[PDB]
């Protein structure tokens, strides 16, 4: 495993485009989210200085392939999902394949679905624990590859 | 409803200490207690029983369950209106059936009923006291523990309880105890010393006959398709201690067995099942190699089948070929691995020539798979291999010929012609080094394709610069059309005037 290099950390804290570019391969895979969210999402700020970092942001994009899938996850509707967990969360208030495989061949919007009911139901089980801890088996979070 | 449930332990411990006809009899007859046993044996009293682990299986019980239990509901009432006519005078309701919660349907050979939790707290402290599921262990005949083998979590604590169990003649039990066993520990590794000497003898020795062979070696086959992958860990650490260094047991011992070309087949069919499923890439590769260099060819079914199934691997599995084929680390494993997928796939392109109808432009005619057909496309799109490239450049050539037209294709119910190269394919054909792939997509691309395209990244630098060229010459074409598909001029301009430093389309779009 590789952790977030303290670096590129403070790199991301201090939004330092120019660090950004010194950043390894590695460390933008890990950190591309939040990147990719940047320079797509709307600009909050409009400045023309935001709007030359947004230029460097996206010299930077370039060579990596998940780009596009998180493209892909962002295009799926949220609103429909969140009142569906809503309703999912008051339902426990009140698959042949393994859930790995299920997230593989499964298309983005059923990977949203499968995480987000696995990290509500370990935070029900965390919130009726009444403060012993546990351990919670995912082979979907337990998958190295 | 209180005899009805207090009647089955005094059956299931009957039955236990009588399993030749009593046992078989609640086994096969009575739904009900034939789950009861199996509960002590896997030690979990869990309903629906864990030896079932078909998800629909387990709602259909469930719903069965449930709609039984409102047809006894509705009976009960109506039964009891009659009573109450007949005596009281009183209407029946549900919060007026006294009858309800101490009356139930006398079927115990129908559908199976829901145990209450005391009756199972009371079987589970029975089992605990009486070792119960020890008992079925001593007994040989009827053996009920290797019918439901024909599970590893109940197995575990099963064994463990049985000591006595360790052997039991079949060689699907001695197997099974192996995999459950991969002062007292100490003799546990003196007789699991001695259970793989045996099964060394049974396989590799002299009195190796091919029915206990095969029986060995199936059992761990199909126990590698397990979705867990526990169940295949121990199947592999097994059949290595039995026989990519630590694949080397598949590899090289694997091969060296006597029935091993009696075995063969079989061994591969469980492969291509297991190839599906498989998370580990390095397991992964340690099948294509031996499918590559011991996949019976013989059979035109059995070649169809491989290249179908690593056609699969190669597109529902992306994920894990780009694990495989990480641009970082460009391995010796790595390179072989491609050169055996490459030669499978000559081997099948040449059967083929010598699902959808595909014509070559040299007459060859025959019908594969358009996955297959995309799953060459993607071998190729990887790049040549370090060590052979000859198999790279005939399925280059067979399949996009140079300055010929690429080869036609059909459906093959309605003999339509299909797009054989889909957007994606042929985005990484562009992502992809190769000059001819590269032209080959490039070739009828509209301009809202060359859009989405350019919006892609990690493409090569020639690559949008092509792209480049090619959207000029959509602007020159028609303009119109093409500023009607853009959505923020802005937005695209700013890629381009990335791409320029990483015209003609960048003034239109600036206009």
């Amino acid at each position: 495993l590789q952790f977030v290099s303290p670096f590129a950390f403070e790199a991301m804290q201090k939004v330092d485009v120019v660090c950004l570019a010194s950043l390894s391969d590695p460390e933008l895979r890990l950190l591309l989210p939040c990147l990719v969210r940047m320079a797509l999402c709307a600009p909050a700020d409009q400045s023309q200085s935001w709007a030359q970092d947004k230029k460097l942001i996206l010299r930077l994009l370039s060579g990596v392939e998940a780009v596009n899938s998180i493209v892909a996850l962002l295009s799926v509707d949220f609103h429909a999902l969140e009142q569906d967990a809503s309703k999912e969360q008051q339902l426990r208030h009140k698959l042949q394949h393994g859930l790995t495989l299920e997230f593989e061949h499964s298309d983005s919007p059923r990977r949203l679905r499968l995480v987000l009911s696995e990290l509500l139901a370990i935070m029900n089980k965390v919130s009726e624990s009444n403060g012993e801890f546990f351990f919670k088996s995912s082979e979907l979070f337990e998958s190295p590859v | 409803s209180t005899l009805y449930w207090k009647a089955w332990p005094l059956l299931l411990v009957v039955a236990a200490f009588n399993p030749e006809n009593i046992g078989l009899a609640a086994w096969e007859e009575y739904p009900t207690l034939k789950m009861l046993m199996e509960m002590v044996m896997t030690n979990n009293y869990s309903y629906p029983p864990c030896t079932l682990t078909d998800e629909e299986t387990r709602t259909e019980m469930l719903n069965r369950e449930l709609q039984t239990a409102q047809r006894e509901k509705q009976e009960i009432l109506a039964f009891e209106g009659h009573l109450a006519a007949a005596s009281t005078k009183q209407t029946i309701t549900e919060s007026s059936s006294l009858l309800l919660s101490q009356l139930t349907s006398l079927d115990p050979q129908g559908p199976p009923r829901r145990p209450p939790p005391h009756i199972l707290d009371q079987v589970k402290s029975l089992n605990q006291s009486l070792r119960l599921g020890h008992l079925l262990c001593r007994s040989r005949n009827p053996d009920f523990l290797l019918h439901i083998i024909q599970s590893m979590p109940w197995l575990a604590d099963l064994v463990q309880s049985s000591e006595g169990s360790l052997d039991v003649l079949p060689v699907q039990c001695l197997c099974e105890f192996l995999l459950h066993d991969a002062a007292k520990k100490r003799q546990r590794q003196q007789k699991q010393r001695q259970l793989l000497g045996r099964l060394q003898d049974l396989l590799l020795g002299p009195k190796a006959d091919e029915q206990t062979t095969c029986e060995v070696l199936d059992y761990f086959l199909r126990r590698l398709g397990s979705s867990q992958v526990a169940s295949r860990v121990l199947a592999m650490k097994g059949l290595s201690l039995v026989l990519l260094q630590g694949y080397q047991w598949l590899l090289r011992d694997l091969p060296r067995l006597p029935l091993f070309d009696s075995v063969r087949s079989t061994t591969a069919l469980a492969l291509q099942q297991a190839i599906h499923m498989e998370t580990d890439p390095q397991t992964i590769s340690a099948y294509l190699i031996y499918l590559s260099q011991h996949t019976p060819v013989e059979e035109q079914a059995q070649h169809s089948d491989l290249a179908l199934d690593v056609a699969r691997l190669v597109v529902e599995r992306s994920t894990i070929m780009s694990h495989l084929f990480s641009k970082l680390s460009p391995s010796a494993a790595s390179d072989a691995v491609l050169s055996a997928l490459l030669s499978i796939f000559s081997r099948y392109v040449r059967r083929m020539r010598q699902q959808v109808f595909l014509r070559w432009s040299s007459g060859e005619t025959a019908t594969m798979h358009i996955l297959v057909v995309h799953a060459m496309v993607i071998l190729l799109t990887l790049g040549p291999p370090r060590a052979d490239d000859s198999e790279f450049q005939a399925l280059l050539d067979i399949w996009f010929p140079e300055e010929k037209p690429l080869p036609t294709a059909f459906l093959v119910d309605t003999s339509e012609e299909a797009l054989l190269l889909p957007d994606w394919l042929k985005l990484r054909m562009i992502r992809s080094e190769v000059l001819r792939l590269v032209d080959a997509a490039l070739q009828d691309l509209e301009p809202q394709q060359l859009l989405l395209f350019v919006q892609s990244f990690g493409i090569p630098v020639s690559s949008m610069s092509k792209l480049l060229q090619f959207l000029d010459q959509a602007v020159a074409h028609d303009p119109q059309t093409l500023e009607q598909n853009i959505m923020d001029k802005n937005y695209m301009a700013h890629l381009v005037e990335v791409q320029h430093e990483r015209q003609t389309f960048h003034s239109l779009l600036t206009a």
